[PDB]
């Protein structure tokens, strides 16, 4: 977490943390109700979120269940329910941790590699996190979604880009 | 390294769950913790020098350990010798303000034992001296944080021995 | 590393000896094979991507090794396993077309055993994926050349084992 | 030999031979039985190959066999002449891999530390080489003698230079 | 001493000792009677040596006994004494190698580290070694001080510098 | 590395002690042998060439080392052998000048057996050779000079069986 990412600084330079970077941390540790409070939120409503991702994700790709399409059938549709239910989980941890590493270590880090090896096309995993940030966001208040979105963000930059 | 709150996400993720109720209450308690844990690591920092200094002073000093045949013989030894307990305080406030002693196993006691063996330097003066330097801690940065570097001063000994 | 040509020499000349029949008859089974070993190198770099693609559809996926808990579950692991797969291929193509498999001693073999032990990387499914590779590559390259890569993967199997 | 020079290449770069390297392989293997011929031809004539070499290489240095000479006596000179049969034995390891690796591994690296060690000047061993160039091609079709000549010459260089 | 230092260089170097290091080998080796005399006067004198200089260096620093001190109290002051002796025998160990190799290794590397842990003024340090200079060199003769000298400057001056 | 003086040194520092009677006699001893060894230096620095290749005629020539199947067939295996009789030469020379063998110890030795046993070096052939090296020395500097190159040359054959 953001505590983590503070002391890997520190050591790397021989080094106790700094006035500024325990400021930081203590920040961080007093926000920690909110954290739990919409990672409960998402999880809680995780099935209502991600069909609500997944009937906007495919009314703008139909292709994608057609055949051909690498979502055609119920095992392969269902196998994307499944990967939405994960990356939902992923942003919940990075929430939690105050940044994107957790996110980044499981999810991310080779994520083209693997869906182009499974022929998902990624621009199509782009277009699905941006509707599951919709969904997820929608059940959140205004001041927690503001908080959520830059790890949905995360994934999607990540997701359009090298 | 993990700090506690990313210990407990992996504990979660390796499952392939969201936080449970268990799981919230881990990081609540970390959460909370974070006054004491920051205040300990700022007084530690500003007096990391004297903790050491007073510790030799109990420990080690007017023993047989800074005379002739004494690891700590030589100025070239005593010097190496502070500097590992300047590591130790160091690398143990790390793992109190992350609530977690994975930062030991990876970066402190990785093959230390093996190098200490090969070399000579005593393990039971060293952990005569890290013990001294929790005692000299917990009297600066009080009983409940003194608690806290206890475990992780206690950790570091028990993984030399 | 050596090709099946300097494999025979080395073998004379260990002895001081010119090569004799019989080592002249390896040489003109490893040049005759030449037509069979290049196409089989040509169309596996033409379909690498695809034959390991394949390969893990057929003996990993929708597994515990790819769901959490097991060894592929991580975007970061599943890619690596990949590579490792990739690497495979390339490698036993090297052995193929040299007719010789000292560059998998050499090259792959050394000291991968304990480095996936130590990493926790499964072997009998690593093995299952290699095995995998050999039949997908057999139904492309054909039946003939299809035995020579299974010989080279199956080495590389062997020696995880 | 020609094939495991196009894998450390290959290798090297993380990739699969080219159509190029594998062209060259291609063209390499179906010249196989020209030089089993002249491997053939050279070993079943080594003894008078050697004869000839040495008869005109101590007919331009007699001073090798002389009193303080590094051929001088009979165990010395058959010593030569053993050394003459290694280096042709290397010339036909060379022509069956279709380059001079197997020359330079075993008879040429560190060749000139070793005969200053023994006292055998090393521009006699040039001397040495060439005639036996000469007395070995000249048992060889026009063809086979053009295929053979540059790896007698690739030894003669090398002890030369450097 | 003297003998490891070329034999270092030449290993450095790859080769064999030159004959300018070898005579000034030679040099060295026929001085050791004179390094012994100079050794043993030293080690014989060390009560007298010490006392001499203890008595200046508090003349000239009589707040360091007092409290506060480092050397307050006796058990302190004797440690001083004791740490005294020591740099008389660490001289002692210089004359005999004729270079500061000894010193170095055992009394200089990381001495500031070490009075600074122990709260003694290294100033104080380069005051006593002054002092503990003058008190020896008055029991040699003049041709044998000339050759001490240089030790003891040695570490008065790495006391100072940083 | 020590030299004969700074190991006589380490032994006082040690015990926190002045050099005694003893010790400076064994100084005496050394500082005498000077001219000696500084001599022999000189003319096995002037001589380092012969004595290798007069040893290795004597011991190794003409024998299954140098042929086919034997560790120094090939020009490449022969030079790098007699690369290895010219650092024995020189380090035993440095060790007897210095008088004592921790040069040998640090910087020969270490891990020497295993690479040689690693790359199938015969320590038999090797020790007759560095045998031989002892007595073509001997012959050039002399007997008294001879015998204390034979010790830190019989110091390395020891430290290799
Ligand atoms: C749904 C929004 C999209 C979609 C997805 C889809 N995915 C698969 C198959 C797999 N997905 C994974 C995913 C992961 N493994 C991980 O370690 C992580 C990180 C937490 C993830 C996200 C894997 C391993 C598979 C392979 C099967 C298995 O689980 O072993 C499919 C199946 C079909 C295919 O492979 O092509 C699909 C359909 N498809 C869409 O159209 C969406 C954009
Ligand atoms: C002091 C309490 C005791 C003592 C210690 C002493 N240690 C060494 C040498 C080493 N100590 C370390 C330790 C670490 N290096 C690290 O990077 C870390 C981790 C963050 C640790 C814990 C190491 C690596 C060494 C060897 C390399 C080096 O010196 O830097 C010495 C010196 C031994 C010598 O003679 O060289 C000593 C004296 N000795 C005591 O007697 C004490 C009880
Ligand atoms: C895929 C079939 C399985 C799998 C593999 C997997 N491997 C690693 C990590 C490593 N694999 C290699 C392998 C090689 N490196 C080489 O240079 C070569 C040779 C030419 C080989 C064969 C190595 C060195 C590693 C470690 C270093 C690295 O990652 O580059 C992993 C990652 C382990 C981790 O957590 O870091 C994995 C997942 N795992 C499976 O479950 C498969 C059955
Ligand atoms: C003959 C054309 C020339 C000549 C040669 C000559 N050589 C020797 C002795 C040795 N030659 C070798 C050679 C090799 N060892 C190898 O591993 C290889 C590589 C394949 C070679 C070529 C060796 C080892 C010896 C030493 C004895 C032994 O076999 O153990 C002699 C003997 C006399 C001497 O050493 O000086 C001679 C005379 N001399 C000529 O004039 C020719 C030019
Ligand atoms: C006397 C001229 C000065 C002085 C000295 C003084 N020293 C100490 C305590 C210690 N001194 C040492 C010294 C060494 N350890 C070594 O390995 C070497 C190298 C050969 C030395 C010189 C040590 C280890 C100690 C600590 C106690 C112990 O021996 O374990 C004191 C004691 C008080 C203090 O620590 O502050 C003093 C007073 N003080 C002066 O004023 C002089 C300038
Ligand atoms: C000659 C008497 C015998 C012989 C020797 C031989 N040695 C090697 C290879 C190595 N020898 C060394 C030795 C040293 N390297 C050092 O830096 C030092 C120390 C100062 C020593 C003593 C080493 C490291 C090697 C391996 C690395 C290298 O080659 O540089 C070989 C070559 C083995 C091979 O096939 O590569 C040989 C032939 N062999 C004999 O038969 C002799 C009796």
């Amino acid at each position: 977490s953001v505590v983590s990412q503070v002391i890997l600084q520190a050591d790397d330079q021989l080094r106790y943390p700094t006035s500024g970077e325990l400021k930081g941390i203590q920040a961080f540790l007093t926000t920690g109700a909110q954290r739990i409070r919409i990672a409960e939120t998402l999880a809680e409503n995780e099935k209502k979120i991600v069909d609500q991702a997944q009937k906007q994700l495919f009314k703008k790709h139909p292709e994608y269940r057609a055949p051909g399409g690498n979502a055609y059938g119920q095992r392969q549709y269902n196998q994307c329910l499944r990967d939405y239910g994960w990356y939902l989980r992923l942003v919940t941890y990075g929430v939690l941790a105050g940044n994107k590493e957790p996110i980044e270590t499981t999810g991310l880090i080779g994520v083209k590699e693997m869906y182009n090896s499974l022929n998902v096309p990624v621009p199509g995993m782009v277009d699905a996190v941006t509707v599951l940030k919709d969904a997820a966001l929608g059940l959140l208040s205004a001041e927690d979604a503001n908080e959520t979105a830059p790890y949905f963000d995360y994934i999607i930059q990540f997701m359009s880009h090298h | 390294m993990q700090d506690a709150i990313t210990a407990v996400i992996n504990s979660a993720d390796v499952q392939g769950k969201y936080l449970d109720g268990a799981a919230m209450d881990k990081l609540k308690s970390y959460f909370a913790s974070g006054e004491l844990r920051v205040r300990a690591a700022s007084v530690i920092s500003a007096n990391a020098a004297t903790i050491v200094k007073e510790a030799v002073a109990k420990s080690l000093l007017y023993s047989d350990v800074t005379r002739p045949g004494g690891n700590m013989y030589t100025t070239r030894r005593y010097a190496a010798c502070i500097r590992d307990l300047d590591y130790y305080l160091r690398y143990a406030t790390y793992a109190m303000l992350a609530g977690d002693a994975s930062i030991l196993d990876e970066r402190v006691l990785n093959g230390l034992k093996e190098t200490y063996n090969s070399l000579g330097v005593p393990i039971s003066s060293t952990v005569q001296a890290i013990q001294a330097i929790k005692e000299v801690t917990a009297s600066l940065v009080g009983a409940d944080a003194g608690k806290e570097m206890g475990v992780y001063l206690d950790y570091i000994c028990s993984g030399l021995s």
